């Protein structure tokens, strides 16, 4: 209607482009977007090789579910200017080393790597863009932490800690201290897993947390959340 | 200590600059402009709604033919739009889907984009093969690339989040000129009409005027209280306007080297993502985080109109080179054309 | 920590050239912007809307 | 490089059936609409059939409609012209033509070399060229005029006039695609102009490289009709 | 053809029908306005919920004529064809309401128990095809009511009734029993699986929002049972004693009362499906 032959053919080309865009969007909607975070090179690499310079794309499939895990390491800038790009991710995978409770960051004087991880977790968890985004917290290097906690007590890291110098009690205390940074407990869930250097069931934990997040999403659609 | 002496000398130089600005200011833009007629109420209607993006649209750019568009969204798709007919001329799949800027060449031959991959990718639109392929990928920025602007088919200035602006040679792919001096991450970029100078707004609440052919900062403009996210020259190239997170737009002059007028309202508290000027420069269009664009009397600091109709944050703005239409992009995956 | 002296010298050199810049009065710049706005006011389709026959987005 | 190679031509008895193939290489065959254009030994270009990208739109000339079949297979970049009930007027050299359609595109830009097939023994836009053969001195400007029965200027401002030059023993190439727009790879000494139904093509500083037959084609509406062809000699 | 003079019936049917009509009309009209206008993107779950609301509203449409029939001491003064249309629309919207409750429950089951299934990724166009096919099947199964004469004349008193007709209306009774019992089984199994899986997830079940979601998953089944069991049970009691209960006043009155609870279910559907969701604008 009031179109030339070239106009009609351009409209047909636009409709084909729309069709391919719809197919690409439907392909990308079934993918799981995960934001990988952590304080420096603590446990990101071991986790990455367990499932599998700007942003790093890690693609892996588990139980017929494709995962898109994004590493924002070596993006040394203001986080708030690009952290809204990951507002629609399924979950945040936060990697924390357990063995750096007594190490120093060496960038600031009298700075603890553990407390830097706590501050980064407090900023990420209570961020305005991640109000309803669940966090899969990974506590890296449990065996190294277990064998070094005998030599170095955790009280040099947490002065208010008064428990025994055992792996289980101090690990639970560290997990509780990280979960206490969540001020939005009524609207988001934090999943904590303790992972060794060579631990096979890390992917299954990520799949279970992502499945819980996906259940929370589907229930909204049904108008029942 | 030489360091304390140089800090004292820098403080003295800053005080001298501030005193030279204060002594040179006699009558503000309001005091001279309050005696002319206002623009009235500027009402614009959504003429076209460009659908097809499926994620938050982060950037746009108009063609110099004032008909062709390019838009970037987190789909990983650069869609080129025929705005007259709402037709998709091209859809460019991106290697990195975290795109935060896009530019369209003045000749119309090329499209650039960039983002969290720290790479400005040049796309050859008019190829012999009939597809849009990557001309080259410009690498060298250590931070996220926040804005890019074509000077010609071979020159491009790219803003980035490594507190550094950069001028590139697309024939060689090499770092021709590096612009340094910003403290925070540089978030916006705007070329002069003659492409002799350009301004950049960064996260240090500062705007700097650079020269392309000498590669060093001429003037530094301050006054904002938060992160500058938008910047745009006045159409004669002798002034520019900024937009930041403190809900204020400031107009700066290159010759006076001062802030002339603040475009702020009490009912506006959210940040400003995009800032664009009309063809005459009388209207200043600013996209905000409260989901709509507010047209400002650029000479009188009066809200000339509100461009409401986006369900999410208006992230990018653009006025055509003939001034005929303004296009607003937003995080709700829609582009709207206004007249 | 001796490398900060070069950065301080570069900063004070930038401030020294930025201070030695000829500045016209803000009234003159305001009048220039006002004259540019008035000279191109009729050729501004957003400020002065064109009829629907001349509007390509009709 | 972009190349279109035709195959399947040959001597055919009347009433027979033959299938033409057009192998495409060097370009994105899927995104291009594809045309069949034949030229009888009387030296006249005639459009035959068209298939769009995605095979969603198919057009035929009134003399081959319901008797010819055009199809494409995008996986292997081949264009097909299934011909049945071949008669003597189908004796022509069939060109496989490449054309893309968007804003600012240049359709009919690449033509294939052509395959020769031999058969033994009203509402259309008439495109008219007054001069069929004129002599020209090299280095001097020449003008080729074309006329149309219907105005080729559309409501969108496009005048759908195409200029083709076919050198002796060569496939036609596009020079001007919408009444003024110079094609890619053709010199700036070719210029097109006109308005409505009257058209002209100016070749300033003519060389022996410009010797051939010049055709004007309309793309306002199907079927696409060519001119008779103006040949430049000397 | 009988003469069951009713007085207790005409005192309590007009109030129940008036309340059901007004409440369901407002509720379903507002729910349809919210689904149509104030939602920018539709999903298959929204399509199923919208069609459930459409069935409930279409059932609200023809309640006023039933009410006017009941105030006139069960006298139908509208003609034969209108009686066919009214009975057909009542039956068709009841069957559509039941079918779309079942489809909503099966959706939720696949959304909660098999989250990563290909069924959850179907386009909304496939959802529209499914709901149109289900509407077609419901219309085909209910269309008989348009082919018969439902008016019974009794001393110049015309009564347009379907269940009280006789010992058996044909397969109608079989279709009336199954259209509750098969969806009852499907809804019970889906709801129990959903609640079981949700409570298995230790970390997800801790939230108050998940507790409210599980509570409403239970409440919808409770409402369906408590609104569709009385009529089915009364029909069974009448069929089992058909010779003794033929033209029985008590049974007839109880059956007429207990069919009002299906309209009450369609009236309560917006309260538990739309006005209860914290995410529906």
């Amino acid at each position: 209607c009031t179109l030339s032959a070239e106009d009609k053919a351009a409209v047909e080309r636009s409709k084909m482009i729309d069709r391919n865009l719809r197919e690409d969007g439907e392909k990308a909607a079934r993918e799981v977007k995960l934001l990988l975070l952590g304080a420096g090179e603590s446990g990101k690499n071991t986790i990455v090789k367990q499932m599998k310079t700007g942003i790093v794309e890690t693609h892996f499939t588990f139980k017929d579910l494709h995962f898109k895990m994004f590493d924002v390491g070596a993006q040394r800038s203001e986080r708030k200017k690009w952290i809204h790009c990951f507002e629609g991710v399924t979950a945040i995978i936060f990697c924390v080393a357990l063995s750096d409770y007594d190490l120093v960051l060496a960038e600031d004087e009298e700075m603890n790597r553990m407390h830097a991880s706590m501050k980064l977790f407090d900023s990420i968890c209570n961020n305005k863009w991640f109000t309803d985004t669940s966090i899969i917290l990974f506590l890296n290097k449990k065996d190294l932490f277990e064998e070094k906690i005998k030599k170095s007590p955790l009280t040099i890291c947490y002065p208010e800690y008064a428990g025994s110098n055992t792996y289980e009690e101090a690990a639970a205390y560290i997990q509780c201290q990280f979960e206490d940074l969540n001020k939005r407990k009524d609207t988001k869930e934090i999943y904590t897993h303790f992972t060794c250097s060579t631990d096979t069931k890390n992917v299954q934990f990520v799949f279970d947390a992502v499945t819980d997040v996906i259940i929370k999403n589907n229930l909204k659609d049904c108008g029942l959340f | 200590s030489e360091l304390d002496q140089l800090r004292q000398e820098a403080e003295q130089l800053k005080n001298q600059i501030r005193d030279a600005r204060k002594a040179c200011a006699d009558a503000t833009l309001s005091q001279i402009t309050n005696n002319i007629d206002p623009v009235g109420r500027i009402q614009m209607r959504t003429r076209r709604t460009l659908r097809g993006h499926l994620a938050k649209i982060y950037a746009m750019h108009w063609g110099t033919d004032s008909r062709l568009l390019v838009s970037a969204s987190q789909d990983g798709k650069l869609i080129i739009w025929d705005s007259y007919t709402t037709n998709k001329v091209h859809a460019i799949p991106l290697r990195s889907s975290w795109v935060m800027t896009c530019a369209y060449a003045p000749s119309g031959n090329y499209v650039a984009c960039g983002g969290l991959d720290n790479i400005c990718s040049i796309y050859n639109l008019k190829t012999r093969e009939g597809n849009v392929r990557v001309s080259r990928e410009l690498a060298g920025h250590t931070g996220y690339l926040s804005c890019c602007r074509f000077l010609d088919d071979n020159q491009i200035v790219t803003s980035s989040g490594d507190t550094t602006c950069a001028l590139w040679d697309i024939e060689t792919g090499q770092q021709t000129t590096t612009f340094t001096g910003h403290t925070g991450d540089v978030m916006s970029l705007s070329l002069a009409p003659d492409t002799r100078l350009f301004v950049s707004g960064a996260c240090d609440a500062s705007a700097k005027l650079w020269d392309v052919r000498e590669g060093m900062c001429r003037q530094t403009f301050t006054g904002h209280e938060s992160d500058i996210n938008a910047i745009c020259f006045f159409p004669n190239g002798n002034a520019f306007a900024t937009g930041s997170d403190d809900a204020t737009c400031r107009l700066f002059d290159l010759r006076a080297d001062q802030e002339l007028m603040t475009y702020s309202h009490d009912n506006i508290i959210c940040g400003i993502t995009s800032v664009s000027f009309s063809k005459s420069g009388r209207l200043l269009l600013a996209g905000y985080d409260d989901f709509n664009c507010n047209v400002w009397d650029a000479l009188k600091a009066d809200r000339a109109g509100v461009l409401a109709g986006h369900d999410n944050r208006v992230s990018c703005l653009g006025v055509t080179d003939d001034g005929m239409a303004v296009a607003t992009g937003s995080w709700d995956s829609f582009l709207k054309i206004w007249n | 920590n001796t490398a900060s002296i070069a950065q301080a010298r570069k900063l004070v050199e930038q401030l020294k050239m930025e201070a030695n810049i000829d500045r016209i009065k803000v009234s003159k710049a305001a009048a220039d912007l006002m004259a540019y706005c008035e000279a191109h006011a009729k050729e501004d389709p957003l400020l002065t809307p064109v009829p629907a026959s001349e509007n390509p987005f009709r | 490089d972009v190349q279109l190679v035709e195959s399947g031509g040959g001597l055919v008895q009347p009433g027979g059936s033959r299938k033409l193939s057009c192998s495409a290489s060097g370009f994105a065959f899927s995104s291009f609409g594809m045309h069949w254009v034949r030229q009888a030994p009387e030296k006249g270009l005639e459009w035959v059939a068209y298939i769009s990208s995605g095979s969603g739109t198919i057009y035929y000339a009134d003399t081959v409609k319901g008797r010819f079949t055009i199809s494409r297979d995008d996986p292997k970049n081949t264009l097909f012209l299934q011909m049945t009930s071949l008669r003597s007027e189908d004796t022509a050299m069939y060109y496989c033509v490449r054309s893309i359609y968007y804003y600012g595109s240049s359709p009919f830009d690449f033509w294939g070399q052509g395959t020769t097939l031999t058969v033994s023994s009203g509402s259309d836009i008439v495109m008219t060229q007054a001069t069929s053969s004129v002599p020209v001195t090299p280095g001097e400007s020449v003008s080729i005029s074309c006329r149309s029965s219907k105005s080729l200027l559309h409501s969108n401002g496009n005048t759908y006039l195409y200029w083709f030059l076919q050198r002796p023993g060569q496939s036609p190439q596009l020079l001007i695609y919408r009444m003024s727009n110079l094609a890619s790879g053709v010199p700036d000494r070719f210029s097109g102009s006109g308005s409505g139904t009257a058209f002209t093509l100016t070749i300033s500083r003519l060389e022996a490289e410009d010797v051939g037959v010049y055709y004007c084609m309309q793309h306002l509406e199907y079927p696409l009709t060519f001119g008779a062809g103006t040949k430049l000699e000397l | 053809c009988c003469r069951i003079e009713g007085d207790t019936i005409s005192q309590v049917m007009p109030p129940l029908l008036i309340v059901a009509f007004v409440l369901g009309a407002l509720g379903n009209g507002v729910a349809l306005c919210g689904f149509c206008f104030h939602m920018k993107t539709w999903k298959p779950s929204t399509v199923y919920l919208f069609n459930l609301a459409v069935a409930d509203f279409l059932l609200m449409i023809c309640l006023p004529f039933r009410t006017d029939y009941y105030l006139r001491r069960r006298h139908w003064a509208f003609g034969d064809i209108p009686c066919r249309v009214g009975l057909f629309t009542l039956a068709m919207n009841r069957a559509g309401s039941i079918v779309f409750l079942t489809v909503v429950a099966a959706d939720r089951y696949f959304k909660v128990v098999h989250p990563h299934h290909a069924v959850n990724t179907i386009s909304t166009r496939v959802a529209a095809g499914i709901v149109c096919t289900l509407w077609a099947l419901v219309i085909l199964g209910t269309v008989y009511l348009l082919l018969e004469n439902h008016l019974c004349v009794q001393e110049t008193a015309v009564s347009c009734e379907s269940f009280i007709m006789e010992s058996a209306n044909g397969w109608h009774d079989i279709m009336f029993q199954l259209e509750f019992f098969m969806p009852l089984g499907i809804i019970l199994f889906c709801s129990f699986k959903i609640v079981w899986s949700l409570r298995r997830r230790q970390q997800l079940a801790r939230q108050a929002r998940m507790k409210k979601a599980t509570r409403f998953i239970m409440v919808v089944a409770i409402v369906f049972i408590t609104c569709y069991l009385p009529s089915v049970s009364a029909r069974l009691y009448f069929l089992w004693t058909v010779p003794s209960s033929a033209c029985d006043p008590s049974v007839h009155g109880a059956l007429h009362i207990t069919l009002s609870f299906t309209y009450m279910n369609s009236m309560l559907d917006p309260l538990v499906y739309y006005f209860s969701s914290p995410s529906f604008p």
